């Protein structure tokens, strides 16, 4: 069941096929199913906890000692020194999510960990997990007309930013600067107002330059219609 | 962690590779003693891992003292022993026909001939052998003790005693008439048990003779007693002749001041009642296996006894055959019967720096020994070899009278005789029949070889020879090179040293064709 | 997960592997089947050399570590056991049942039905056997026996001299026959001795008329042969005697010790006087005998024999009539030996085998016994003959016992196969493809026995296949039935007309011990291996 | 004939029957086998093809001098009947053409 | 044997040969091929495969696999040549080859334990193989009319069943209609090269696209970059092979002068050489500056004060694909900037997807190129998709050159089965036995359909086997409905070259492995 097949010939002449076999593993069939769910269900379990406003923080150490307090789940799986396969899978969805969306890196661990749960226990009663990945499939396509069919309309307008303040806030809920929530939000939709292509055409991140530096406190935080140099 | 059907160490091979590599143990087996055969053989000088030295030419001590690895060299070992002991010549002469037979076997395994057709064709041959033997025999007078003194010498001339031959001769032929022994309707010769042969390292070898009678590496206990008896009465004994414990636990308990002495006046007169015993029978010489007291020597020479102790028990049983006594072990049931009288003469004589006792002019004895003086003692084992070699000659022409010709005629007698039956079985096993009679000219060849004469031209003009009709003791000389009537030569073979040698290399080829897997390094699980 | 501190193998992955386990046993003996067959030489890492033919030793020698081949190797030594012939093909009957049925479990049959297959399969082939292949040996007579014994002995270093050897086997398998309660003549093989010693040829080997002992008199005083023999058979050793544990010497008055140390001999003297006092000639006692009781047997001129096997002791007096005598004490409370207690033999001797002796009790009255000295070449040659002896013992008592017999040389094999193929059609859906299986891994046999010979297998056994066909299909061509193998010509022959005969025991018997040993195997789907 | 897995001390498969590219994929160490090689190899570079018959013709040959050797000829009177076997032989050939 | 004082061959050679080596040899194929088992038909499976770097393939692809395993087994290693050889012939059909050859290796597996001559299993096969191939030349369904539509339903249908068997097989009629359509415009020669693939991490399956021009991402701009417009309405494109910067005039050039003013007049004239090229570009008409070489600093901000476009260090082949889309040359000079070498978009465009900036050139009319961008949530899934992406479009090339197609499912192969044993039953027997066990072997794609989708092999097989022999050539393993059906109706088509070339190289791997009997294996050189 592991390691692969040893059998050294029926005529007890050496039987050598793969380099090194001896030295490899192999796991297959409905084992191998049940160690990646296993797996996934670890880091999924692991991320749910830092889910919502109440969600806590995780502090990440590099091998280099720099520590990185954190609630973004795509940078968490980013830091994070894994060496399952399954656990590497994970960490690429969440920097998908990242990379395509921007918010939403650990709402789709936790959901790909649920499903695996759930697809544990109907292979469990012998249902081929092509069937199992068909009706996810089916399902999903269900979930999302849904979402098409609920979903509301805001004004992106600049003469109005309550609704685009209010879905700031939203997504920075969760994180440590929801004590300046408020002002955070404002900054950040005038900054993606400001430098934008009205016609719903894209917005150019390397037109926001984002500069931190220490001291001074959290509230000072303010947007600059202009350029901060650090020359003199 | 290897699933390891087998064992780990288990080694197999299979194929024409076994049978190939069994042909060829055998011929190397072969090739180490092939210069070994013929009156013009060279010795070889072999080293015993214990540090001693083995200088000799006959075969079967060159392959006992030889440890190989290949189990087909093992199987050509025993092959050698067993002809060894079966009738004590013939050792070269069979290791070479089993592997010549082998060899030529090999030739048809190389085509698409299976081991069964051989070994069929083998041993049909054998039949065929065994008959033509038996057919071209010759009967033997063995009253005549000249032709007895021939056939042994014609034994002896290949081995380093020939340079002595009619002394060995002689030797061999007295010492096997007067072991030869006949007792309740059944015959036998014994050379194994009596006939001992003792080798004293210096003198000349012209000076060795076989006693009628024993002697043996001992000494008188005390010197008082007389060292030459002209005709001795001559008493054997087991039990010891000294106070000894008794087999049950037997604890005494002395409360009384005169037990002490007491017991210990009884032990002397157990002892003195013990010499009295052996002493009314009136011998005078007493031998023991066993220790005798220093009191009971006081007690013997008070009757004018010698008393030999320590003595072993095949010395002992060669000393009962050759002066007619009878071993007894009570010494109160000593009866006159027992007594040996026949020995003629008892004599203690020092050799070199030590001394030998002599029991040496019995009238008939059944047993003997025979002394042998030489140079030192790797020569004296050599003769000892040579002279067992005639004796066990000697013993088997005493009990088949049959004779056969000698110098490589049987070998090409019966050879063109297996040729000539060949002819018409017109069946497909025809061609290993003809290829394992063939091999028997290894004999004649290997006499050739060894002689230095050209093997081609002495062989054809033998072949040539043995296709006329009265030519079946033609054979080969062994010193000149040529081609002489073995009638006239005079060498000639007993049939039983023939007919083991073909059985036996016959065998050994059957036995090793049949082999094609070897499967090793398996533990022994006792 | 399972945390269990070892190796785990499940599926077709334990399967395939002990799949591969019972192949590489039968491969290792599939070379020395039928008369074509060849022997093996064996080397147990100290020198040793066993030349051998036997299944079972072979497999015996073997050291395995795989599960599987083990239960493979204990199936050869059942087979062994149990019969004495057969035991290479039952080995392979066996793995090819396992391929063949791992097999169909791979085409996603389930075990259970292959097993139940097999079952019925075996059962049917025992039935047909049975009812069809038999030859009654009422109506052949001698000649069955040689046969038989000349069949067994083939593929045996001793296979071409079977005209002797099967002479001699039957001979010494008659001479030991007795008749119990209830009327069945019984052989107890093993009662005859088997003595080695090598020299001249197999044509030398002798069958004795009479008992053999590997052992000689034990003082050269003693006579060497004895006409008139009255055996005294006894169980204890013949010594200087000494008290038991419980009972201890103690002296006070030392008059007494010279008597007491004169009596623990005179004890044993008078013992040896009684027993000769009844006439008794030749002694034998498994016990020691000490140099004082040997000069007294010697001065009557008795022969006398020591540290002789209990086996042998016991075979010498049931066959000369004497009683094994522990001891010495009759009801009276007295201590006697009565002449009445004596076995009688019309010769012993001590005779003379290649330097060595060995004593011959010749003819020996009350019932007949038989011992067999076989000379070889060597020591292996000689082992290998005594294996093979064994055989062709062990079918003679089995074709004299139960008096049917099968042709040989793969006949009954494809007759089976042939049967089955056609019987299937008529059971289940899916123990149909099993008995379907079992019928064509029941061909191994014949497949072997022609590639052996390096003969055309395919055509030969489609050949034989053909006629046994014929055979079961057209009524009046029952005659085929007995076409089997003729290796010699590489061509079918009609073996019971050719003598090729064999006990139907070894078929019935090898049939169901593999059917047992392949669904043993085949039941396994997982395979835990602990650490040491 | 049958193809062979040569494999060289390079990984390098070889499935083929023929006699010369079997020879040089081979790490011949014996030098009696390297010159029978070379005779082979050189009647490849010469004609290219019968290198096979090159190698049956010269074992069978030797064997056969063995043999000759053993029942009693010497060496050189060995080499003389090859030789002049062979003149023989390339005699006879021209009258084979069909 | 013997020590052999001095051996034949180098110490360490290993030989085998005989009966023992050829089922050696027939064992490893069967290792070989379980190794792909499970990843045929529309229920197979992928499989992950770890280097000894760490980085993980995983694929269903039966060549990729074979490749990734390291196999150093001689006679294993024709199966993984053949799967190559099918790959790179036919583009797919690489697991059924190596089943096939297993399958026929098996088969033949218990004759040559008894002894039959390999030369006779060779002939057997070689026979059973030109009836096979012919067969299928014969039965396979063309139609004569070439007409467009239907023509592109056969290559849609086709496209269909060759990616019915990957992770994207739920957008596998997506899929086939985007292949179709790159296929089909392609011009003459269907290079590969012509079909970009980008993969963008990122976004859903169904957000991939395919372009109808050419789009690659975005290289290293420089500063003034973002002051150039990134939207055009009908630019035309001029395709450069030339370093727009300042830079030395030649690596051997040296310039001496001995005087202030040529000083001074050297460097106006490096400064002139520099915006003469740029000028030379800018008044031929051109908004949209593509260079292979890079361009620097000054040339980006020369081209944004112009409101051009520029974008230096493009690979080659995106330069070729704009050439062949927009349809202009590159120059390698810009001497002759005339109307004739510029190229042409109705629009181009810098837009984001998933965090990267593409350039996008749309609107072409006589575009002989595509441009696939695959979307995805890993680089293994974006490799996998491109993976069968490449299946398909290879499936879609060859059904192009010549619309012969067969049932798929194990239809062509029952039949083929039926037509196999029907032939054998007509001839001596020793043939006969060979060719009926090729037949049987013919059997084991339908057999692991089934075992792969959790059937009942068995049963599927009878039926499969009497509705062949009481007639209907396409009838095959229906996975859904867990029964049989006519493939043919079902549209599960497959070219019949495919199953030529695979029945072609499944015989030959089977026949080379057979005619071994000896292997030698020399010593191993410098092993270090
Ligand atoms: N004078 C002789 N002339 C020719 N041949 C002889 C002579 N004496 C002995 N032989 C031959 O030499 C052989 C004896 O060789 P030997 O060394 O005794 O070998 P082995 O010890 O095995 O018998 C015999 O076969 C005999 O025929
Ligand atoms: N003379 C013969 N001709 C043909 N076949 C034979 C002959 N003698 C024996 N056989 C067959 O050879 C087979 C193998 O026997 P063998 O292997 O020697 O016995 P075991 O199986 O006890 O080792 C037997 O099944 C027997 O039927
Ligand atoms: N819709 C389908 N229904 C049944 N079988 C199919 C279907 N699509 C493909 N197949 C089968 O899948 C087999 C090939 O498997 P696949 O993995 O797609 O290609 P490859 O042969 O390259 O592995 C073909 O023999 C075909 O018959
Ligand atoms: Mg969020
Ligand atoms: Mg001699
Ligand atoms: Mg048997
Ligand atoms: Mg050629
Ligand atoms: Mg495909």
């Amino acid at each position: 069941a592991s390691m692969g097949t040893l059998a050294f010939d029926e005529y007890g002449r050496p039987f050598l096929i793969i380099k090194d076999q001896d030295r490899k593993s192999r796991l297959m069939g409905l084992e191998a199913l049940k160690s990646h769910i296993m797996a996934a269900k670890a880091v999924a379990n692991t991320m749910r906890t830092s889910l919502g406003p109440n969600g806590l923080d995780k502090m990440m150490v590099d091998k280099d000692g720099d520590v990185t307090v954190t609630n973004d789940g795509a940078t968490i799986l980013s830091m994070m020194d894994v060496d399952h396969q399954i656990a590497k899978l994970m960490v690429e969805l969440s920097k998908s999510q990242d990379d395509e969306i921007g918010d939403g890196t650990t709402g789709v661990v936790v959901l790909a960990g649920a499903l695996l749960e759930e697809a544990e226990q109907l292979l469990d009663r012998g249902i081929h997990p092509i069937r199992i990945a068909d009706g996810y499939e089916q399902a999903a396509r269900v979930a999302i007309e849904h979402l098409d069919k609920i979903s509301d309309s805001v004004l992106v307008d600049i003469k109005d930013t309550e609704p685009l303040i209010q879905t700031a806030k939203t997504t920075l809920g969760s994180k440590v600067v929801n004590s300046c929530h408020r002002q955070m939000a404002e900054i950040a939709v005038n900054a993606v107002l400001t430098v934008a292509d009205m016609e719903r055409r894209d917005v150019d991140f390397e037109l926001i330059k984002v500069e931190g530096k220490v001291g001074g406190r959290l509230e000072d935080t303010k947007l600059i219609k202009g350029v901060i140099v650090d020359k003199d | 962690r290897p699933v390891l059907v087998l064992s780990q160490n288990t080694k197999r091979e299979s194929g024409r590779k076994v049978q190939s590599g069994n042909i060829n143990a055998a011929k190397t087996i072969a090739d180490i003693i092939r210069t070994c055969l013929g009156p013009k053989s060279m010795m070889k000088m072999l080293l015993d891992p214990m540090g001693g030295i083995v200088m000799t030419n006959d075969g079967n001590a060159i392959l006992r003292e030889i440890q190989v690895q290949h189990p087909a060299a093992k199987s050509m070992i025993e092959i050698s022993r067993t002809q060894d002991e079966e009738v004590g010549d013939g050792t070269t002469s069979v290791i070479i026909l089993a592997g010549e037979m082998l060899s030529v076997a090999e030739h048809f395994l190389e085509q698409q001939m299976h081991p069964t057709v051989v070994i069929s064709a083998y041993r049909k041959a054998l039949d065929d052998m065994i008959s033509t033997l038996k057919k071209i025999s010759i009967p033997v007078d063995i009253s005549d003790s000249d032709m007895m003194l021939n056939i042994i010498n014609s034994s002896i001339t290949t081995k380093a005693i020939s340079r002595w031959s009619s002394l060995a001769c002689n030797i061999a032929l007295d010492a096997v008439k007067m072991v030869q022994f006949e007792e309740n309707g059944r015959k036998e010769i014994d050379i194994k048990k009596y006939a001992r042969v003792e080798k004293i390292p210096g003198g000349i070898i012209e000076d060795s003779c076989v006693l009628r009678g024993v002697m043996i590496n001992k000494d008188v206990t005390h010197p008082r007693m007389r060292r030459y008896i002209k005709n001795p009465r001559i008493v054997l004994l087991d039990s010891s002749l000294e106070y000894k414990k008794g087999e049950s636990q037997t604890d005494i308990e002395i409360t009384r001041e005169e037990d002490f002495t007491r017991i210990l006046q009884m032990e002397e007169e157990y002892i003195q009642q013990l010499c009295e015993d052996i002493i009314q029978l009136k011998p005078d010489v007493v031998i023991t296996e066993k220790g005798i007291s220093d009191l009971a020597q006081h007690y013997l020479m008070r009757a004018n006894i010698t008393a030999i102790r320590r003595v072993r028990k095949t010395d002992n049983n060669r000393i009962a055959r050759a002066c007619g006594a009878r071993i007894v072990s009570r010494p109160e049931e000593l009866r006159e019967d027992d007594v040996g009288t026949g020995a003629g003469l008892l004599e203690i004589k020092k050799i070199g720096d030590e001394y030998f006792t002599f029991i040496t002019d019995c009238k008939d004895p059944k047993a003997c020994t025979i002394l042998l003086r030489g140079a030192s003692k790797e020569i004296l084992s050599e003769v000892e070899r040579n002279l067992q070699d005639a004796m066990q000659v000697c013993r088997n022409v005493l009990l088949d009278p049959q004779l056969v010709p000698g110098g490589g005629a049987s070998e090409m007698a019966v050879a063109h005789a297996l040729t000539e039956k060949s002819k018409a079985m017109t069946g497909v096993e025809q061609w290993p029949y003809r290829a394992v009679a063939q091999a028997l000219e290894v004999i004649p060849r290997t006499l050739i070889q060894n002689c230095g004469a050209s093997t081609i031209r002495l062989l054809t003009s033998l072949r040539a020879k043995h296709t006329q009709e009265n030519c079946e003791t033609w054979g080969v000389n062994g010193e000149t090179g040529t081609l002489v009537d073995m009638k006239e030569l005079g060498i000639w073979e007993p049939l039983a040293v023939k007919l083991q040698t073909y059985k036996t290399a016959v065998e050994t080829a059957v036995l090793l064709l049949r082999i094609d897997d070897i499967v090793s390094g398996h533990k022994k699980k006792g | 997960p399972l945390s269990v501190f070892g190796d785990r193998s499940t599926g077709e992955t334990i399967r395939s592997q002990n799949v591969m386990a019972a192949a590489s046993i039968a491969n290792i003996v599939k070379s020395s089947l039928g008369p074509v067959g060849l022997d093996k030489m064996l080397v147990d890492d100290i020198g040793d050399v066993t030349i051998t033919n036997d299944g079972a030793t072979i497999l015996k020698l073997l050291e395995v570590e795989h599960p599987a081949a083990k239960v493979l190797c204990e199936l050869a030594d059942l087979q062994d056991k149990e019969v004495g012939d057969g035991t290479t093909s039952v080995v392979i009957i066996a793995a090819e049942l396992l391929k063949n049925a791992d097999e169909l479990v791979k085409q996603k049959i389930h075990p259970t039905s292959v097993i139940s297959g097999y079952r019925l399969a075996c059962k049917e082939a025992v039935r047909y056997i049975n009812e069809n292949l038999i030859v009654n040996t009422d109506e052949l007579g001698r000649d069955c026996l040689i046969n038989a014994a000349k069949t067994s002995m083939s593929s045996k270093i001793i296979g071409i001299n079977g005209d002797f050897f099967a002479n001699m086997v039957v001979d010494a398998v008659l001479a030991i026959k007795y008749t119990d309660i209830r009327g069945q003549p019984r052989y107890p093989v093993n009662s005859v001795n088997i003595l080695k010693a090598h020299g001249r040829s197999q044509m030398e080997s002798m069958l004795i008329s009479g008992y053999a002992l590997n052992c000689v008199v034990g003082s050269q005083g003693m006579p060497k042969r004895i006409v008139n023999a009255k055996i005294a058979c006894l169980d204890f050793s013949l010594q200087k005697t000494k008290m038991k544990l419980g009972v201890q010497v103690v002296i006070t008055d030392p008059e007494k010790l010279d008597q007491i140390r004169q009596r623990e001999s005179d004890i044993t003297k008078e013992r040896i006087q009684k027993i000769l006092a009844t006439g008794a000639n030749v002694i034998l006692t498994t016990g020691g005998i000490d140099d004082m009781c040997l000069k007294y047997f010697v001065e009557a001129g008795a022969m006398a024999v020591r540290r002789v096997l209990k086996r042998d002791l016991k075979r010498i007096a049931k066959a000369s009539g004497a009683t094994i005598l522990s001891t010495l004490a009759n009801l009276e409370g007295e201590e006697t030996f009565e002449a009445a207690m004596l076995g009688q033999a019309e010769e012993v001797v001590q005779e003379r085998i290649c330097d060595d002796e060995l004593i011959l009790i010749k003819n020996t009255k009350a019932r007949t016994s038989a011992s067999i000295i076989l000379r070889g070449a060597n020591d292996f040659m000689c082992d290998e003959m005594e294996r093979s002896l064994h055989d062709a013992l062990c079918v003679v008592k089995r074709v004299l016992e139960s008096k049917s017999v099968v042709p040989g040389g793969g006949a009954v094999e494809a007759a089976l196969s042939i049967y089955l193929e056609n019987y299937a059609t008529s059971m289940g859906s899916r123990e149909q493809l099993a008995i379907a299986e079992f019928a064509r891994s029941l061909l191994v046999i014949p497949n072997t026995l022609a590639v052996n010979a390096a003969q055309d297998s395919t055509d030969l056994v489609a050949k034989l296949r053909a006629f046994h066909n014929e055979a079961q299909v057209n009524p009046e061509r029952k005659n085929l039935k007995w076409i089997g193998l003729d290796l010699s010509n590489g061509k079918p022959r009609d073996n019971k007309q050719a003598g090729v005969f064999e006990p139907t025991i070894v078929k019935v018997k090898s049939l169901k011990f593999a059917t047992e040993a392949a669904i043993t195997i085949l039941r396994i789907d997982d395979l835990i291996k602990l650490h040491p | 004939g049958m193809n062979k897995m040569v494999i060289n001390h390079l990984e390098k498969l070889f499935v083929t029957n023929d006699a010369a590219t079997i020879l040089r994929e081979l790490e011949v160490q014996h030098p009696a086998a390297k010159m029978i090689v070379m005779a082979s190899h050189m009647q490849e570079q010469e004609v290219g093809d019968g290198t096979n018959f090159v190698l049956v013709f010269a074992g069978a040959l030797l064997e056969l001098a063995e043999e000759l050797l053993r029942i009693g000829l010497s060496v050189s009177e060995v080499i003389e009947g090859y030789e002049i076997a062979c003149r023989k032989a390339h005699e006879i050939l021209p009258n084979l053409v069909c | 044997m013997m020590p052999t004082p001095v051996i034949l061959l180098k110490e360490g050679t290993d030989s085998s040969q005989g009966i023992p080596q050829l089922v050696s040899n027939i064992s490893a194929c069967q290792v070989i091929a379980e190794a792909v088992r499970t990843t045929l038909g529309p229920r197979g499976m992928d499989k992950l495969i770890v280097d000894g770097r760490g980085k993980a393939t995983i694929s269903n692809d039966g060549a990729t696999i074979l490749k990734l395993l390291d196999v150093v087994h001689p006679a294993a290693k024709t199966l993984v040549d053949i799967a190559k050889s099918q790959d790179a012939e036919v583009g797919d059909g690489t697991t059924s080859v190596t089943l096939l050859a297993a399958e026929f290796l098996k088969q033949v597996k218990p004759y040559v334990e008894e002894g039959l001559h390999p030369q006779i299993i060779i002939r057997a096969f070689r026979t059973a193989t030109q009836l096979a191939v012919n067969k299928i030349k014969e039965i396979a369904v063309t139609v004569k009319k070439a007409d467009k539509v239907e023509q592109r339903k056969l290559l849609e249908k086709c496209a269909m069943t060759a990616l019915s068997s990957k992770l994207i097989s739920q957008q596998k009629a997506f899929f086939a209609k985007m292949v179709v359509d790159a296929v089909m415009m392609l011009d003459d020669l269907l290079q590969l090269k012509m079909i970009g693939i980008k993969k963008v991490q990122g976004g859903a399956l169904e957000d991939s696209q395919l372009v109808a021009g050419v789009a690659f991402k975005k290289t290293f701009s420089y500063a003034g970059f973002e002051m150039q417009p990134k939207k055009y309405h009908n630019p035309k494109i001029a395709l450069l092979n030339v370093e727009l910067e300042l830079k030395a005039e030649k690596d051997n050039a040296e310039i001496r002068v001995h005087t202030v003013e040529d000083y001074q007049a050297i460097v106006d004239a490096e400064w002139n050489i520099l915006y003469d090229k740029l000028e030379k570009i800018h008044h031929s008409g051109a908004k949209v500056v593509l260079s292979k070489l890079p361009i620097g600093d000054v040339a980006t901000q020369y081209f944004a004060d112009r409101d051009m476009f520029c974008a230096g260090r493009v690979p080659e082949e995106d330069l070729k694909r704009t050439m062949m889309a927009c349809g202009g040359s590159i120059q390698t000079s810009v001497n002759a900037l005339s109307a004739d070498v510029l190229g042409r978009c109705q629009v181009f465009e810098e837009t984001q997807i998933g965090g990267e900036r593409y350039n996008f050139f749309t609107g072409c009319p006589k575009a002989k190129t595509c441009t696939f961008i695959l979307r995805g949530g890993a680089e293994q899934f974006m490799e996998e998709t491109e993976r069968s992406l490449h299946d398909a479009i290879m499936i879609v090339r060859r059904a192009i050159k010549n619309d012969s197609v067969v049932a798929g499912g194990g239809a062509i192969e029952m039949e083929l089965s039926k037509y196999l044993r029907d032939y054998s039953r007509t001839i001596p027997g020793k043939q006969q036995l060979l060719i009926g066990a090729y037949a049987k072997a013919l059997e084991i794609i339908p057999r692991q359909l089934c075992d792969n989708a959790g059937f009942d092999a068995t049963n599927i097989l009878n039926k499969l086997r009497a509705r062949h022999a009481q007639g209907g050539t396409w009838y095959g393993v229906d996975i859904n409905n867990e029964d049989i059906a006519d493939n043919f109706e079902a549209f599960v088509w497959e070219p019949a070259m495919v199953r030529i070339n695979a029945l072609t190289a499944a015989s030959e791997a089977a026949c080379l492995i057979v005619s071994v009997d000896e292997t030698i294996k020399n010593p191993r050189s410098t092993v270090d």
